[PDB]
């Protein structure tokens, strides 16, 4: 079942500063009180990240995946529930679905027929995100990942047929923009998908009383191949990082 | 020392002659806990099987496939593997497993093979010549035969052309054997291609129903996730063993560690990116990897003109891991430690010197 | 620990022997350097118990009896301010003996002038 | 920065040792930097070639380390000879040599 | 300027960093040598007219 | 082909750097001698013969 949303208000996308966000652990290796230089797909410091709103604004477009995706979420009341991954987003090719419903998180790699406007609805009794599921190659059910009160950082990577999902939960009290600080993203789950992904789309949840969009805001950043100098403390968490290509001082 | 110096007379001094290697004693191969086994219960122990024309294909992914349970069973009459050996199935890993299940006659089991010819191969189920997998068949007269006759199993008897490998034909169109059009009615030269089997429990062994499961193993560029169950050797600590933890291998002494890892971290590295800490996959505990006590072997001797007594210094080796005395330089064997202080004759190190008076340090 | 690698490595001859011999030469050279610099006296001199030197104070350079290492305050400060087949051989002379050699040199140059360097 | 001269020697030796360890993680054109992976993933005719590539790369690294250590040893020996000269002429006697 | 050559060269490790470090050490050593030999006075003396 | 050229050029560059280090050591010794002559012959009168 699909429903066209025709009550949106047209608005240009916003842009903002990445500051020192988007850092994640490159590997599953503990390091103590040491500085490690690594070459990987990292998000550039102080970069231009695209800002999307949900307020009548309901921003669910399809964006190019490129080499990786940094997803930042200033979230309250859990509007954002999942993501859409693929190349053509139809039954011709194979697509990846990430959903967090009221009980658990479901990850599926199948040939899905996506709606033009996919969404959920809130008791949660409205699921309108797909119309078909034909050929499945991978299914995985896991534990649930989840003023704006919550900040959710995610990193999605497609390297050698591995899908890396990195995530971090942060307690913030900032009203509008991204807070300035350091928070290294822990690796959450590696998925054996082995599929091509070039486009993605956020999945939101409707509020029904037509429909109402809950207050949420999210940010999209793009990963570029670069070198970071990571600092590991005595307890083994990354507390600070240096972008080697940002300015001559950090170089 | 004479061998190393290429001389039969050795001048007084200390000569580094060899190296002392602690030899590894055991092999410790710890991989993760054996969980999430593959659904072989729903294929082999199914209450009903499909017909050979409409053979069931089940995709097996994201689990651990234990092939020794199937191989060591005595319930299977045929376990013929083509393109791979059964012994290494429990070790190798594959991206996906295709389990094709059907029922055929006793005499038709031979036709489920690459390069064969028959009704089943040409018209019902065709295997490729370059097939990697195993064909498992067993007698099912107890379940699939009834006294009245079990006509729930169908097979294709006629088709215009032979089937392609891994093709399913479920068409029920009237076969045209003659020039005349069938017109949808079964008359002369026009026969229905699907014919029922008539399994009965009083049949011969060549006509009794046999359940056949064919496993197809393919490797694709996607990450292979159907792996065999890697066995785990019990953990041994405080000894120089060869460790293999989740594919990270090496040689070392595994001792208890006070390092508190974060839950996502598995291995530990120092400044020089060498693994000195590790997390055991079976039990989530942290182990320090101390390198085995390799050291230099030096021979301390006076002149051969004076005496043939020698002492051995193991550099940087504790005396419990090899007239035995412990020095900061290493373990000295063959020299009697004295409390008196003299001038240095043969330098040992860390303030220790050796002399001949027996050999004293 | 790879036996095949060692078998292939034996084809290259005595490269390993040359590297080990060069490192051994460097290691004995360091001890020889320390011996040449610090061990220039064969008598261990000590200062008198009463530090009456005509008004000259040497407390900052003489060994401190309170410290277990028997180092001078300046030497203690200097020591505080300095912060796969690999082995580190210990030096032949320990830090205590090097401090003792410096103490002997200081005692000789304070109590005997330059006479101790040229004779009794 | 009073004691920079000793700290430079300590830093150079430690950095050279660190570089020598980090050269082990380089494959030098082979498929992997681990001998076990090559021995387990390839047959002996090609594993011999890959192991040979690792052997020549590591041997070149070790020769480079030993050569630079020898040069530094020569420099330290010269400095120690100078220090022994200062010990003999400035401490054990009074020197008329200017500066 | 070949990027493929640099990608293959990165497999050999930090040889280039070592060579650059050695050359930098020699280059600063030459300036240190000149500074040690000629700059032994901190006052610029001048002869009388 | 690039592997052969890289190993040859790397060996050449390592040889050049080693020769430069040895020559730099020789020049450093000569410069230390020159500084000693500057201190003892120019800034003072030396009793050392020759
Ligand atoms: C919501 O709008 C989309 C956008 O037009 C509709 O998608 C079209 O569906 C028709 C159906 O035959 C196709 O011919 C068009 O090519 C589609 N266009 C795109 C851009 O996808 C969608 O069908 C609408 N939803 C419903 C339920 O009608
Ligand atoms: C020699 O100098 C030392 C150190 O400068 C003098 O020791 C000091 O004595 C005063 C007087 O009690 C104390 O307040 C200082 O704390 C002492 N300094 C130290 C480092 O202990 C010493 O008195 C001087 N004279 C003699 C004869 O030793
Ligand atoms: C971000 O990009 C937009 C257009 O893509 C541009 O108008 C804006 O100035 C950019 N911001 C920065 C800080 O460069
Ligand atoms: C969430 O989705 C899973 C997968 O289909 C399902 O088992 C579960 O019942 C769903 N929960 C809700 C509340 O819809
Ligand atoms: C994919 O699905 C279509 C229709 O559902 C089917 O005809 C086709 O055979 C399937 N292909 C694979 C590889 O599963
Ligand atoms: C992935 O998809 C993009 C867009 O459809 C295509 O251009 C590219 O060739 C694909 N890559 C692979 C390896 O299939
Ligand atoms: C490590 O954590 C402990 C408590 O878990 C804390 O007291 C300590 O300050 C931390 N150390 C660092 C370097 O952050
Ligand atoms: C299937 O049935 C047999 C016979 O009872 C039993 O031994 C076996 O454990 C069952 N399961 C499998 C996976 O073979
Ligand atoms: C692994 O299984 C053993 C018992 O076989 C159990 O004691 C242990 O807690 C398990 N470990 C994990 C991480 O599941």
């Amino acid at each position: 079942q699909c429903v066209n949303l025709t009550t949106r208000t047209q608005l240009p996308p916003a842009y903002t500063n990445s500051f020192t966000r988007g850092v994640y652990y490159p590997d599953k290796v503990f390091r103590s009180s040491v500085l490690h230089s690594t070459q990987d797909l990292f998000l550039p410091f102080f970069s231009n990240v695209t800002w999307f709103h949900a307020i009548k604004r309901f921003d669910n477009p399809v964006l190019p995946f490129n080499d990786g995706v940094y997803f930042a979420s200033t979230e309250k009341s859990n509007i954002i529930r999942g993501w859409i991954f693929g190349t053509t987003l139809d039954s011709k090719t194979q697509s990846l679905l990430i959903v967090n419903n009221a009980t658990n998180v479901v990850i599926k790699v199948c040939e899905f027929q996506f709606c033009n406007d996919p969404f959920l609805g809130v008791m949660e009794s409205e699921f309108r995100v797909y119309s078909s599921a034909n050929n499945c190659t991978f299914e995985y059910v896991s534990q649930p990942f989840l003023n704006f009160k919550n900040l959710r950082e995610f990193v999605f990577k497609n390297i050698d047929g591995y899908f890396k999902i990195y995530s971090k939960h942060t307690p913030i009290n900032l009203v509008r923009d991204l807070p300035q600080g350091f928070s290294a993203l822990e690796p959450l789950v590696d998925l054996p998908i082995g599929i091509n992904i070039t486009r993605f789309q956020t999945l939101l949840a409707l509020h029904r009383s037509g429909w109402t969009a809950g207050a949420a805001a999210y940010y999209v950043g793009y990963l570029q191949p670069r070198t970071f100098l990571l600092k590991y403390n005595e307890n083994g968490t990354i507390t600070d990082a240096v972008d080697c290509a940002l300015d001559p001082l950090s170089e | 020392t004479k061998c190393t110096l290429k001389s039969f007379t050795v001048e007084k001094g200390i000569y580094q002659t060899s190296n002392f290697r602690v030899q590894p004693t055991e092999s410790i191969v710890r991989f993760p806990n054996i969980t999430n086994l593959c659904p072989f219960g729903e294929v082999f122990n199914a209450t009903r099987f499909a017909s050979v024309y409409a053979w069931n294909r089940k995709r097996i992914s994201n689990c651990v496939a234990d092939y020794s349970v199937l191989y060591n069973s005595a319930s299977f009459s045929t376990f013929k593997c083509y393109g791979v050996s059964p012994t290494k199935l429990n070790d190798l890993c594959f991206t996906n497993v295709y389990a094709d299940s059907f029922v055929i006659r006793g005499d038709e089991v031979r036709q489920i093979a690459p390069g064969q010819t028959g009704k089943i191969a040409d018209y019902n189920y065709k295997l490729p010549d370059d097939f990697t997998g195993c064909v498992i068949a067993w007698n099912s007269n107890n379940l699939d035969s009834k006294v009245g006759g079990n006509y729930n199993y169908l097979y294709r008897l006629f088709r215009k052309s032979n089937l392609k490998p891994f093709e399913r034909d479920i068409s029920t169109e009237i076969y045209q054997a003659g020039s005349t059009p069938c017109n949808g009615v079964e008359g002369f030269n026009c026969y229905f291609p699907l014919q029922s089997y008539g399994f009965q429990p009083t049949y011969g062994v060549g006509y009794q129903p046999y359940r056949v499961v064919v496993l197809s193993f393919e490797l694709l560029h996607a990450p292979a996730t159907v792996c065999g169950p890697k066995k785990s050797t019990n953990l041994v600590k405080n000894k120089c063993v060869n460790f293999n933890f989740n594919g990270l291998t090496g040689t070392g002494v595994l001792t208890e560690s006070n390092k508190k890892f974060l839950p996502f971290q598995q291995f530990g590295r120092d400044i020089d990116d060498t693994t000195d800490a590790v997390r055991d996959p079976q039990t989530l505990e942290i182990l320090d990897i101390t390198p085995c006590s390799f050291g230099g072997v030096s021979v301390i001797t006076p002149g051969t003109n004076t005496s043939n007594q020698v002492a051995v210094l193991y550099q940087g080796v504790n005396c419990t891991e090899v007239n035995v005395f412990q020095t900061r330089a290493g373990c000295l064997i063959g020299a009697e430690h004295v409390n008196n202080s003299y001038e240095c004759d043969i330098p040992i190190g860390a303030g220790i010197c050796a002399s001949y008076q027996s050999i004293i340090a | 620990d790879s036996t095949e690698c060692s078998n292939l490595l034996l084809q290259y001859g005595s490269f390993c022997t040359q590297l080990n011999r060069a490192l051994t030469g460097i290691a004995v050279e360091q001890d020889k350097n320390t011996q040449e610099v610090f061990a220039q006296v064969k008598q261990i001199y000590k200062t008198p118990p009463i530090k009456d030197f005509g008004g000259f104070n040497f407390s900052q350079i003489l060994p401190d009896p309170s410290k277990p290492s028997k180092r001078s305050p300046i030497e203690d400060l200097l020591f505080n301010k300095v912060t796969n087949g690999l082995t580190v051989l210990p030096p032949l002379l320990t830090d205590e003996m090097i401090a003792q050699y410096t103490s002997a040199l200081l005692a000789g140059t304070i109590t005997s002038g330059w006479t101790f360097g040229a004779g009794p | 920065s009073a004691l920079g001269k000793l700290q430079d020697v300590v830093n150079q030796n430690a950095q050279a040792l660190n570089t020598l360890v980090k050269q082990l993680s380089s494959n030098f054109g082979a498929i992997s930097s681990v001998l076990n992976d090559i021995l387990a993933r390839l047959d002996p005719p090609e594993a011999e070639v890959q192991i040979d590539r690792l052997i020549t790369g590591r041997l070149q690294s070790l020769q480079t380390y030993v050569t630079q250590q020898l040069i530094r040893a020569a420099e330290i020996r010269a400095s120690a000879n100078l220090a022994a000269t200062k010990m003999s002429e400035c401490v054990l006697g009074q020197s008329k040599r200017v500066d």
